[PDB]
Parts: structure tokens; C-alpha cells; sequence
């Protein structure tokens, strides 16, 4: 496994950005603004900076238009010209936002500052029907602010890993160790590697491309289960296994031969799927055998609710 | 047998519940705190013999396909729980009320019945009971020696001591909301019981929580609308005409198709 | 034989019609009901072929389709703050129980025990309007803001918005009981619409639409169909007579 | 891949331009003026400039018309005299803008200065019916101010990265000193390169159109998948793994012998695909399922919602 | 068995953290703001 | 629920409706078991306290 | 309106119409008669105003 799939770089960061804004067009569909005030004052703020000045007694029944949020990810290392992907949700009572237009919403970061300037037109998709008061824009935002960063300074760089583990950081030690000079990496816990690399942003680049392509054995990670109990999904790690057990489930019995099916110990997930298998019953049916199992133990593994 | 003598027979059911309802309604004029009834229908299957999609070319859609449909089944019965017509009867063990609100009762198997009247009494051991002995909720207990009551338009409720110059507090006569009134299920005695329909009961004292206001020596009228209730007779009555000349009609053909 | 069967075409057209009549006439005093008329339609016809250019025969009747009159009908006074009524086009929105929409024109309107407002037999309508636990008066007003109020506050607290429906062809909707229609592929799309915009009707509060069926017109129909269907069961008499004769020989 | 077709030039730049107009014709399906206030206060704003004073008392009831709002791409280095395409958006209750006209709307930039002037006839499309609401005109917008820039001035450029990677940069530099001489560029950081460049805009230009056509391999980018669970969408890049596991999923069972399905590991794509596909499931299952799966380990990937 | 499969370390430990927060979009479906004033006021 | 917004941040007005129905009260139960560490994790029994009708795919909060 | 040929127009169309529907009850608060009680307790209002 590559260093880039299982690692993060410190320096390397994501931000969130969020943006109030009106979708333009939609062939009706729109926001109602008798129950959607602010959609109306926003339109009139937008009017009277443009120049119109509407006033403040007025109808302004329209339904062309609607409210919607802006969210954006402010990515590392970001330039002032470059371009990022929105996402659009309705925010009032709008119908749809089809074939809608995003007008000049500012993306701002959890500081209150202008990051961004989203404005574009909605893609939305054309019995499992598409979410219609959600969209996405491509290049909708163009970046304004560039955060500054520490990436170049000093001589150790940090390495982040997803599902820390402590074989996991030896392993990655191990490898850059082997790869570049002696003393290159050292591990301060289950989910950080310290790396020394040269000063100057060239350099640090440099080593850092090396390092990411690199590839490092992944150990067995742990015994896991994983099951969902709202969208009926039950999912067993390759490092499961099962104690021999016995089993009682409402309607299940031996095929032949009555209840109290006997579970089999299995070493490998192949034998557990087998065993588990041969003890018949649906997912939903799986997941309270599951609980059960691991209460009375006979289950080498830790189950998860999701 | 014949689908004609089906639906005009619901039909004649149907204006039959119309004229009973409309009885009980017209029937139940002075009685205190009653509340007017008004049925909804609700017509039956609709038999489906073209679909009114179903496209005729390649083109065309066929619009409103043939659908021929029977039936007035009876949906519902509902109560309209609008305030009656308070009217001064005088009297220091009536009470009326005035706005949302019913006053609990324990029945003698310990269930817990509503009721909007209050032509209360006092029996031999001196409890509020509510013509026919059924206990008002909390117990309200009148001393012997009491000489008048009175019930304050809050709810407390007071009597006259003799010897002491004070009328002193010995009871709070509270009242309860039900979200819908109209869910009510009613089991006579100018009682209502609670069904999952009504929801939970809300005690209150009156006046708070939207509760009404008590007012003494008033008895709160049925609000039932003569006027209304008599038009009403006449059309349950030429509706049912109708129908049974529907049924005659559908008779007479039958009867022609035997003969043939 | 030949006159026998379309004879009896014309017995069932007859029929189909008396049908017609029998669930109008019962359905009078259901509010929002919309009288049914059934248009007959003749069917195939043989042609001899003459040796003008020949001639036809023809064969019977057939029930070609019912179209529902989707006309206002007359208001009557209920004193209901629930009940609502529409002025003009329209219809109320409500969920099924399974989860799709009907739509009815009927507005005798109830609260659950939840205080959602429901329709005589439980389906939530749409938008989903919900009264508070300690209500005093509902109003609603034409353009169908739904607000209540409450104890001494005095200021009416807006509840919910009660949008109407209105469809490219009133009639194409199929109706599926209980005073609900659904949408049928010769219906188009449902248009939601505010109450009073784009051509939606108003809204009368503590009023129900009654039914748009005419008892004068039904009973005179009425007098048409039976005589009608004495007249083609005197045909079937004639031919089943002639039949005699026939096999006589 | 092509240096233009990954990178952007740190001068060049868009803007977003928007402004509001009134479109004409429409054959009705126009605003309703009564619930769109506005739109008649516009008319008569410009009837009056033109020479034509209604009184403010009046009717005005119209169908031909429509308030619109203009939206424009200011282009990088954009000259006096140039055109722009511009996209109208519909924004009080007009039924439909087929074959209107949009009249003389100023394009402003977020600085309130206006920056172009749009007029022309808009377009747009004549069951999944167009959007009637929105529509384009090519070439209907005049440009009016020019933006000064920097370029030519200085001796560093900055070539910016889309979806930046260290891996990446590397090898942008590293093929821009070999195309020219010893030490033209530098990586900065995962996004930026820095190239020198001699003075003068001749010069720079020149150097800008030699660098852009270069041909740069792409190096393996990351294990990413993305689901849309709006548009009912799964992707899955090249480099992703699945990992052996068990999954059990609510109606899938084994073709056959019932639910927990095993999942062989697989290196590639291609086996990831077919042991994907064996697990036979819609794609709103497979999305459910791939997130049970990388909760629980065994998919050696990122997945993000989209 | 694995030491990792039935052992944890003292130093290594999971914090739960919670928020309150707002989904847009849902095509309809949303709360009814009503009956939950906390929306509209967030 | 009104506490747990308000050490959240958000203060509702005491005169509200708050008629939610996505919320169940309930009462957690666990077996604190011996020689237990500051880091380990148990299992919990979470029963309906009110007239929640099912806590089918709920969170405990 | 409703137009029947080109150039007759049809005035005043058929329409029926129904209900009487009482819109309010408007009560008039007008100055009522001042007239002695005599009585200490009980006090008169001259003009606009209420007692709260």
C-alpha cells in the first residue's frame, strides 16, 4: 500500500466554506416567499446595490427564485485564481433547482472572511428518484484568500495516519527508514510519523513525492465488525473469527433438526462465512445473532454499530 | 343482481344515517352542554373498466377512461365542540363554561369520564356529583354545616361557614383540555371517554392553559340550530325520495327484462 | 342471430347509463362530488359490398367513456372553523397512507391527536400543517395562511400555508373512493400553486362545496333510460319471435 | 497529460459579472407585474430616460416582459472591445423566456464598477422537457473595462496545480528543467511550481507557450471513490483495492448459498469490478455497502459524498 | 489470538463528541418549523 | 431537549410548542464491571422512558 | 366578456350566484346614558377608554 492512501501530511489541510446565495430561473418550482421572508429581502438587498430600489410595502410575489446554501472545500495549499467544486441545497420551501443559477454568493470560513465567489449554473440529475433541491457546480468558485501556511519552515515534517495503529507507524518508520538514509523517520505514537527532511520548500517537496509513492506492506489491522441496523448491511473483516457456539433464533432450525443450530469453530473469514452461512437467516436476523454471540463471547472479534 | 339496485341502496342507507343523526341532533334541544353532530360521507369503489391513461395510438391517451364507481358509504360522524348559548338559570349549583374545557368525572368502575355540564348537586355525604351520582374530579367535599356556595370564576370553589364570617376555600374545581374534542367517544349520560383519537388529557385550572372560564348560576345551552336542523329534514327527506325512485326505476327495467 | 346481439349492445349501453344515474342521484350530499355523464359510442359496422358504393350494416352501442363535470358547486354554511370550501379551480393535496399523493376536493377537515390536520378518514394533507396543543380559534384565510391563537397573546401565531393543486385536465384524473382522486398519465403533472395565484381558486372558511349533481336533470334521465330499456328488450322480443317462426319450419 | 490541461497560470484569471436587465416579447408568459413590483418600477425607470414619463399612478399590467438577471465570464486579460457569452436567468414569476430580448443590462464586477454591456436575442431549448427560464446568449455581451495585470513584469511565474500532489509538482518541474535549462522551475509547494522566466512580455509569452504544450506523464493520484446518493452515481478511481471481507446485505443472498456474501481481495480495478459485481447489488446498495465496507476496514480507498 | 484482538492499551482511548446542526435540501421532508421552533431561531 | 440546546448554545423561549416526534427519553443501563479501567468500553441497555413508540434506528446521545 | 362571434361580445353574462353569507357583527361602541345609582362603588366612563 502506497504512503499516500494510508497517510496525511501535516501542513496539507482541508477547510470548509459556507455561503448564503439565490438560485435564478428553476421555471417556477421556486422558493414561496409569503412563507420565505428572507428570500425576498435578499432580492431586495441584491436590487438596491445593483441600483433598484423597491419599496419597502410591495407584493413581491415570485417564484423563479430560491434561497439556497453554499458549501465549498477550501483546498491545501490554495492559489487566488484557482477554481473549486460547490455544492448548492435549497434553504426555504423550493420546489427544485433544475436548471438554476448561483449569483455571486460569497463563500466565507469559520473566521467570517470572504475565502471564495461561487457562481454558476446547477447541475441537478434528470423507484429511486434524484435529490432535486440539491446540485452541484463544477468550477462555480473562484478562490479570493490564500491561507498562509508553514510548509518549507523548520526540518520535521509529520505524517498522519488514518486508523492509527502501532504496527501500522513501525511499519511506515521502517519503510522510509529503508528507503532514504538511517535515522530518516521516527514514530511518536500509534498515528504519527516524524520525518526529517532538508530545509527549503524545493527539498521538502522533493522528499515528500519520494516518500508518498512508496510502498509499505499493510498487517492485519484487527478483528472488526461492522453492523448498520439502518440500511441492513453487516460487513466482517478478513481477521474474524469464530468460537464454536450454539444458536437459537426465532424461526431458524436445522434444515435435516429442530432450533439450537450448532456454530462450528472457524479460523479463517472463509470458515466463519460458512459456518454463518449454514446457520441460515437474513441480515437483519445476522445482526441480533451477532449481538448475542458477542455477549456470550465465541465471536474473536469487536462489533460495531453504525 | 343488478349493479343499479346496489348503489341506490347505499344511497338510501346513507340518507337514512343523514335523517338519523339529524334526529338525535333535533331531538337533543335542551339539553345542556350538548354538541351538535353533522355526517360525512364518502362514496365506495370506483370499478375500473378503461384506464384513463392507457393510450389508444401510438399517439393519442384516451382521456377520462370508463370508470362507473357506486356507493355513499357513511365516513364519519363529527362533533362540532363550538361554545353553547350560556343562559342564567340562577342557580348556585349550576355552573356553565365558557371556552375549551370538560369537566372530569370517576366512573364507578374507576374510569375516568368528561363531561361538559355542570347542573351539579350535592348528596347525602355532601360530594359534587353530577345528576345520576357520578363523582366530580377532585373530590369536592361540602361541609355539613355549609349554608351557600359559591364557585369563583377561576374555579375556587367556597361556601359560607355558619357562625364564621369567612367563606372558606375548600375546594379548586379544575378543568381538562383535549387536544381534539372532536375524537371524543361519547357513551351517553352526557358523558365523553377518552380514545386515542382525542389524545391525552390536559388538567388544568380553568383559565390556564387555554382552559375556560366557570361561570356560576349559568347552564350552558346545546347548540343545536332549529332552523338548520329543519331545511335539513326537508332534503334528507327529498333525497330519500330520490333515491327510492331510483330504485323503482331500476325495478320497473328488471322487471321488463322477466317479462321478455 | 344477428339483431339479438345488438340489441343486448344496446340493453348494456342502457344499463351502463341507469348506473351512471343511480351512483349521481346517491352521491347528492357528498360535499365536493362531481356529477358523472357517460358518453356512448357506436360500434363497428359491416359493409356489404354492392356488385354510392355499397352499404352498413352497423352493430350496436358501446360505452365509450364517463367524463366527471368539474363545475362549482353550491356552498353550503357549516359553522366549522375547520371545514373549507374553494372558489374556482384547485384541489387539497393529501398523503395515502402507503406514501403517494391523492387529491380532493373535499374539505371537511379534522386534527388528529397530534393536532395534524387530517381529512375524515386520516390522510395527512400537504403541506403538512400541525395546530398547537392549547389552540383557541383557527382561521384561514383566502389565500390559505392556516394561523391560530392562543391564550391572551394577541397576535395570531402562522401555522402552516394550505397551497392548492391545479392539473392541465381536470377531468383525466381517476378516481380511486373516498372523495380522492390520482394522477393519471392523461392528467399531466400537478401544478402547486398558492390559493388565488395562476389560477387556483380562494378559500371560504366554515363552508364545504357541496355536490354539482342536478336531481331535476337525473330524474328526467331516468325516465329516458327506463323507457329506453323497455324499448330495446321489445326488439329482443321481436327477434326471439322470429326465430320461432324460423324454426318452425 | 498536457501542463495546460493541469495547471493554470497564475496572472490568468476569470471574474464573475452580473447584472440585472428586462427581457421583451416572450408572446406573454411575461411577469406578473401585480406580484412583481420591479419589473414595472425597471420599465418605467427606463421609460423615463428615454424621454417617456408615465405617471405613478397607473395600470401597467404586461406579459411581455421580464426581469431578468445577466450573468457574465469576465475572461483573463479581456480587451475594450471583445464579446463575452452571457446566460439570462428569469427572476420574478415569468412563464418562459423562448424568443425574448434582452435590452441593454451593465455587467458589474463584486466592485459595483460595470464591466460590460449585454443586449441581444436569447436562446434557448424548443419526458424531460429545457429549462424555459434560463437561456444563453453567445457573444451578447460587450466588454467595457480592461483589468490591469502584472504580467511581463517580474522573473517568476506560478504555474498552479489542480487537485494538487506533491507527486505531482515533481514531475511538472521536473519536466519543465528538462525541456529547458538547468534550474527554470521550482516546486513551492503540492500546488505551486515556480518558473523563471526572463523579463518582458514578448519574452514570458514566448516561454508560457513552450511550457504549456509539454507533455507530462501522470502518476498514480490517490485510491478515491465518490458516491453521489443524489444522482444515484458511483465512481471508482483506478488505483482502488478491496480488501477480503464478508458483507451482508439486506435481499442479497449467494447466487447459488445465503446472505454473507464473501468478497475475494483484489489488486486491481478489474477484480475489484467483477467481486463487486458477484456481490451482486444496485447501485444504492453498493453505496451502502462500500461505506459499511470502509468503515470496517478491508477498501483500501477514500470515499466522499457528493 | 492476537493481543490487539482481546488488549488495549492505557494511553489509547476514543472521546465522544456531539453538535447541533442544520441539513438543507431533503426535497421537502424537513422539519416542520411550527412545531420545532429551534430551527427557525438556528 | 431544551437543556442540552441551551449548554449547546441555543435558548429557546420558554413559551414554544416544541411538538417534536424524532426524540424518545430514555434510560440507560450498564454493568460497571470489576477491576474496570478509565479507557475500556462496556455494553449498554437503553430502554424507552416515555410513550416512544419504537427506537428502532435511534442514537444515544 | 367572452366573446361569441368577432365582433359581438355578449354584455352582461349568465351567471347564477348564491348565498347570503353574514360577513361580521359589528359592534358600535357608542357613549351610553350617564344615570345617578347614587352608589359609591359604582364609577361611569365619559368617552373613549376601558378599565384594564
Amino acid at each position: 500500500e502506497r504512503i499516500r492512501d494510508l497517510t496525511s501530511v501535516q501542513g496539507v489541510r482541508e477547510n470548509s466554506l459556507i455561503g448564503y446565495g439565490l438560485v435564478v430561473g428553476l421555471d417556477g418550482t421556486g422558493d414561496q416567499t409569503t412563507q420565505t421572508p428572507f428570500t425576498t429581502q435578499t432580492l431586495n438587498n441584491m436590487l438596491s446595490q445593483l441600483g433598484i430600489t423597491v419599496p419597502t410595502g410591495t407584493n413581491m410575489q415570485l417564484k423563479n427564485v430560491a434561497a439556497v446554501m453554499v458549501t465549498a472545500s477550501y483546498p491545501p495549499f490554495a492559489r487566488q485564481g484557482q477554481t473549486i467544486d460547490v455544492v448548492v441545497s435549497s434553504m426555504g420551501n423550493a420546489k427544485s433547482l433544475r436548471g438554476g443559477t448561483l449569483l455571486m454568493t460569497p463563500l466565507k470560513g469559520v473566521d467570517s472572511q470572504v475565502y471564495a465567489l461561487a457562481q454558476g449554473n446547477i447541475l441537478v440529475g434528470g423507484v429511486q428518484v434524484n435529490q432535486l433541491n440539491g446540485g452541484r457546480i463544477t468550477n462555480g468558485a473562484i478562490i479570493e484568500r490564500e491561507l498562509p501556511t508553514q510548509f518549507g519552515a523548520g526540518n520535521t515534517i509529520n505524517l498522519q495516519l488514518n486508523d492509527e495503529d502501532f504496527t501500522m507507524a513501525q511499519q511506515i518508520t521502517d519503510a522510509i527508514n529503508r528507503a532514504r538514509g538511517y535515522g530518516s523517520a521516527t514514530a511518536l505514537d500509534a498515528r504519527t510519523v516524524q520525518v526529517r527532511v532538508p530545509s527549503g520548500n524545493s527539498s521538502q517537496v522533493r522528499f515528500l513525492a519520494d516518500i508518498q509513492n512508496m510502498e509499505v506492506n499493510v498487517t492485519p489491522q484487527d478483528a472488526k465488525v461492522v453492523i448498520n441496523s439502518r440500511t441492513g448491511s453487516v460487513v466482517m473483516n478478513r481477521e474474524v473469527t469464530l468460537d464454536s457456539c450454539a444458536v437459537a433464533q426465532g424461526n431458524l432450525s436445522v434444515t435435516v433438526g429442530g432450533s439450537l443450530q450448532s456454530v462450528r469453530s472457524s479460523a479463517n473469514l472463509n470458515s466463519v462465512v460458512r459456518a454463518l452461512n449454514a446457520l441460515g437467516a437474513t441480515p437483519m436476523d445476522l445482526m441480533s445473532i451477532l449481538q448475542s454471540m458477542q455477549s456470550a463471547g465465541c465471536l474473536r472479534a469487536k462489533l460495531e454499530i453504525i | 343482481m343488478i349493479s343499479s339496485l346496489w348503489i341506490a341502496k347505499t344511497g338510501l342507507d346513507a340518507q337514512q344515517t343523514n335523517m338519523d343523526v339529524i334526529a338525535n341532533n333535533l331531538a337533543n334541544v335542551s339539553t345542556n352542554g350538548f354538541k351538535r353532530q353533522r355526517a360525512v360521507f364518502e362514496d365506495l369503489l370506483y370499478q375500473t373498466i378503461r384506464q384513463p391513461g392507457a393510450q389508444s395510438s401510438e399517439q393519442t391517451t384516451l382521456p377520462s377512461g370508463l370508470q362507473i364507481g357506486t356507493g355513499v358509504r357513511p365516513v364519519a360522524t363529527e362533533r362540532l365542540h363550538s361554545q353553547g348559548n350560556l343562559s342564567q338559570t340562577n342557580n348556585s349549583k349550576d355552573v356553565a363554561i365558557k371556552g375549551q374545557g370538560f369537566f372530569q368525572v370517576m366512573l364507578p368502575d374507576g374510569t375516568s369520564a368528561y363531561t361538559r355540564d355542570g347542573s351539579f348537586q350535592v348528596d347525602q355525604n355532601g360530594q359534587l356529583v353530577t345528576a345520576g351520582g357520578f363523582q366530580v374530579q377532585p373530590a369536592i367535599t361540602i361541609p355539613a354545616n355549609a349554608l351557600s356556595i359559591t364557585i369563583g370564576r377561576d374555579g375556587v370553589v367556597s361556601v359560607t361557614q355558619q357562625g364564621q364570617a369567612a367563606p372558606v376555600q375548600v375546594g379548586q374545581l379544575n378543568l381538562t383540555t383535549f387536544m381534539n374534542d372532536t375524537g371524543l367517544e361519547s357513551i351517553g349520560e352526557n358523558l365523553y371517554i377518552e380514545t386515542q383519537s382525542s389524545g391525552a388529557p390536559n388538567e388544568s385550572t380553568p383559565g390556564l392553559n387555554g382552559a375556560g372560564l366557570l361561570y356560576q348560576g349559568y347552564v350552558e345551552t346545546s347548540n343545536v340550530n332549529v332552523a338548520e336542523e329543519l331545511v335539513n329534514m326537508i332534503q334528507v327527506q327529498r333525497a330519500y325520495e330520490i333515491n327510492s325512485k331510483a330504485v323503482s326505476t331500476t325495478d320497473q327495467m328488471l322487471q321488463k327484462l322477466t317479462q321478455l
